[PDB]
């Protein structure tokens, strides 16, 4: 076993070394406010490394985006919210709009960087 | 070109704690840099450098007494971590790299903490736990515009310590490019002289110094010489010193001669309470203006 | 669409107490609220909005230190409570929810005490403790018809706060048909401009404004472009942004120019003597207007 895989928005948590075969194993960290998928340690055994895990990207909420939507955030925290993946977050509709027939929900969960924005309309 | 005559007072021992041992480090190592690139050893006694170097592996060892097992530092082991102190760390001793022998785990261990540890998603820093030398982060202090003034430091921070770190820390150029994509997308409405100067060498060190980021940055300067504010005057010598880099950055060799002569006018030495941003800053720039000299 | 820099002028730092606090948030919130609407934050320049934002959370917060253990307002701790300023309290403060925190039990407490303390069983509000700065109830003033002019005033305020406040004030609805059909049963009694103007946007909001009493209201604007009384201008322009708000409430599209005309051409940017309804109810009214453009 060489060097350990990279990942990303992620790291080992150790000082990285060229020489491992086997039964070494290194661990890994994510980012601020990404979330580990997969077993934090890899281990070397027959030359190969046992597959690393992933980070699962948080999502950036603005106004900037919120403002196309006529939606702003429920407890007011801006303007900017990070909310990390599997967190849910909760929308209003700004004043004088409604939630609008093809949306559902005004409140809304992020997945590895996805997260879905309701619409409103107006009345 | 500042007479090494002039710097004898810059060679100064190291002492304190997780803060005060940089600030006395910070002159002795911007020194070594100033008078290597300007070859002023005659002028200055070659027998001083292998002292002046002594004095920076002093400088180097105690501060590794304030290394917290992340990899961070703070003015005391158990004071919760500086973003600010950390990059600032990571400024220095990526520097002093070439003048002694650092160990590159220390100054990678930093980045990947600053990168791991705390940078947001949109690529901004934050600083969790402020410096208590407030005095030590030059124009920062003034708490306004923070998210740019703090992001581009630590940025400026990361790209000089890109080629010594990016083989141990592979998140690094991930995290420099997200950092310049926070600046990029606020940098328009920037106020102060202060941070268009320090984001604009950021944005610059990248090239993403163009189009009306580029206008804005170059319209900023009044008279053409000096980028400034009102306020604290070390802060403008300051600002003004990352501004010649960020020129010296797009290769427009033919806007720097005022700014450095208007520098060199300011009759700045460096040294004394306060001026720990100031004195590292001047002397980098006037050091860069000098190799880069066609 | 009134000139983005024409505005300057009405981002104020709140000050003072009960009242005159109130007076200093009513520029500011009203200015972003309009500049926000009308998209205009390029022309008036980005980096001013988060500037403003931090004064409107100062004059909400310093606001909170004249509430009452009752949940209304006055401008001292120790003065009766006023109707009207806990009304108009209730007002800004709805319209300031999508700009910064504003906690669910002020707005809502300050609604259920007007109810519950200041609401007659035939529908009428009534105050009885007058505010100090009369000069900032703009038409109110007038104490003609001051049954039917604060039932409207305080009524739509109420509307204003539906939405946040049915959930957690039971009476809410009940007193807003109340108030309404108190409203619709003497408003065909009116004789003052400004009253019907008001009363009328109120009952619109409602579409209680019909036959008859939708009648009255069109054909009481001179030269059908304002709603105006003998006296000072600024009550009419406060009266005649009712009136264009109501209509809008109408979508009566085919009578609304020649009022918005006449309107701009009054050239009044808030500011002066005795601005604080004027201020507010212009700025609502033109922002309205933009938003309503098909």
């Amino acid at each position: 076993c060489g060097p350990p895989p990279p990942i990303d928005n992620g790291g080992i948590t150790s000082f990285p070394l060229s020489v491992y075969a086997p039964a070494s194993s290194v661990e890994y960290q994510c980012a601020n406010l990404y979330q580990l998928e997969g077993n934090k340690r890899i281990t070397c055994r027959n030359g190969q490394w046992s597959e690393p895990p992933k980070c699962l990207h948080p999502c950036v909420i603005s106004r900037e985006i919120m403002e196309n939507y006529n939606i702003a955030l429920r407890w007011t925290a801006k303007q900017k919210l990070y909310s990390r993946t599997g967190e849910s977050v909760e929308f209003v509709c700004k004043r004088g709009y409604r939630l609008s027939s093809r949306s559902h929900t005004l409140r809304t969960t992020c997945w590895d960087g996805k997260l879905e924005y309701p619409t409103c309309a107006k009345r | 070109m500042l007479d090494a005559e002039r710097l004898k007072h810059l060679i100064v021992t190291p002492s304190g704690a997780g803060e005060q041992n940089m600030i006395g480090m910070t002159p002795t190592v911007i020194a070594v840099h100033y008078l290597d690139e300007t070859e002023q050893w005659e002028k200055f006694g070659l027998e001083k450098r292998q002292g002046a170097l002594e004095l920076i592996k002093k400088g180097y060892t105690q501060q590794l007494a304030f290394r917290q097992p992340s990899s961070a530092f703070a003015a005391f082991v158990k004071r919760a971590p500086s973003t600010w102190l950390t990059a600032y760390v990571v400024k220095v001793f990526s520097l002093a790299v070439n003048l002694i022998a650092i160990d590159s785990q220390v100054l990678c261990g930093a980045v990947k903490w600053l990168i791991l540890e705390k940078q947001k998603p949109d690529g901004v820093f934050q600083e969790d736990a402020p410096v208590i030398h407030q005095e030590m982060i030059g124009g920062l202090r003034n708490n306004n515009e923070k998210d740019m003034a703090l992001t581009a430091f630590v940025l400026i921070s990361l790209q000089e310590a890109k080629d010594i770190c990016e083989e141990q820390v592979n998140s690094l150029p991930g995290s420099i490019t997200k950092a310049g994509d926070f600046l990029e997308a606020n940098y328009m409405n920037l106020q102060r002289s202060y941070t268009v100067a320090i984001a604009g060498y950021a944005l610059a060190q990248m090239g993403r110094l163009k189009g009306p980021l580029l206008n804005k940055f170059l319209t900023t300067a009044k008279d053409k010489n000096r980028w400034e504010d009102p306020g604290k005057q070390l802060y403008n010598v300051e600002a003004t010193s990352y501004a010649l880099l960020a020129l010296l950055q797009l290769k427009d060799f033919d806007f720097v001669p005022p700014v450095v002569r208007w520098l060199n006018e300011q009759r700045y030495y460096g040294g004394g309470y306060g001026s720990t941003q100031a004195t590292f800053m001047v002397f980098q720039a006037l050091a860069q203006y000098q190799k880069d000299a066609p």
